[PDB]
């Protein structure tokens, strides 16, 4: 009895493993996109500040 | 999903000397017809168009299925007294539906 | 369920980043106007004191 | 049951965030205008303080 139970419990665990794996794989790329979006605006702001300094 | 039926007897002798205990046959075949109609359509569609698309089909299927039994009753119609498709366990789309006004 | 939750997290984390980006850009724009107006003020104030000297 | 609940709450919070986005978007213009008008006022004040100092 215990043998059979352990076997199919292991099956269930491996399924849940692939699930969680794909979960973090997507979560990482989300944060990548966030950081790129912030960096672009940082560049733009630096440009504008430089223009103001030149005029002054 | 729930509904309601109205029925009428034309020929009494078929109502007597045929399949016995009429309300049993009526109700206990209507359930099967209701399953037959409700089956094929998706959850959202049942939520939205519960009063047009499904009811005529349940009419046709129930009228068809009562035919071979050769009992004597003629259907008035079927109506839609109430609709409560979201299951009672988690009827908490009140948040999901109040979300749009809260957003605006 | 895990897959759906994960794929939902993207659209609930990214628009906030867009909002922060617009805030940053607007503040950057405001800085320029402030500094140029201050510079004009300073130059005009000094130009009138010099002939008093 | 729980799977349904998860999908449904996900849609709800998606609408939450979608609104809050342009909500926060719109405040930047107001802050920009208030800063600009205060800067103009400061310029005029500096000009006429300079008038006073020169005559003194």
């Amino acid at each position: 009895y215990n043998r059979m139970r352990a076997e199919r419990e292991a099956v269930a665990r491996r399924h849940r493993s692939q699930g969680q794996e794909e979960a973090e794989k997507l979560r990482a790329t989300a944060d990548y996109e966030v950081t790129r979006t912030l960096a672009e605006a940082e560049r733009q702001g630096r440009i504008m500040r430089g223009e103001g300094d030149a005029e002054a | 999903v729930e509904m309601n039926v109205q029925y009428r007897v034309t020929n009494p002798e078929k109502y007597l000397y045929s399949v016995t205990s009429p309300d049993d046959s009526l109700r206990q075949a209507t359930d099967s017809a209701l399953r037959g109609v409700i089956g094929k359509y998706t959850m959202d569609r049942i939520l939205t168009e519960g009063r047009t698309v499904i009811r005529s089909d349940t009419q046709r299927e129930l009228e068809e299925t009562i035919r071979p039994y050769d009992m004597g009753i003629t259907l008035l119609d079927v109506n839609f007294q109430a609709a409560r498709p979201p299951e009672e366990v988690k009827a908490a789309f009140d948040d999901a539906i109040a979300a749009r006004e809260n957003e605006q | 369920q895990y897959i759906r939750e994960a794929e939902a997290y993207t659209n609930e984390v990214q628009p906030r980043a867009n909002g922060q980006a617009q805030r940053i850009l607007e503040e950057a724009r405001a800085y320029k106007a402030q500094t140029i107006l201050e510079a004009q003020g300073e130059v005009a104030r000094f130009a009138k004191l010099l002939p008093e000297y």
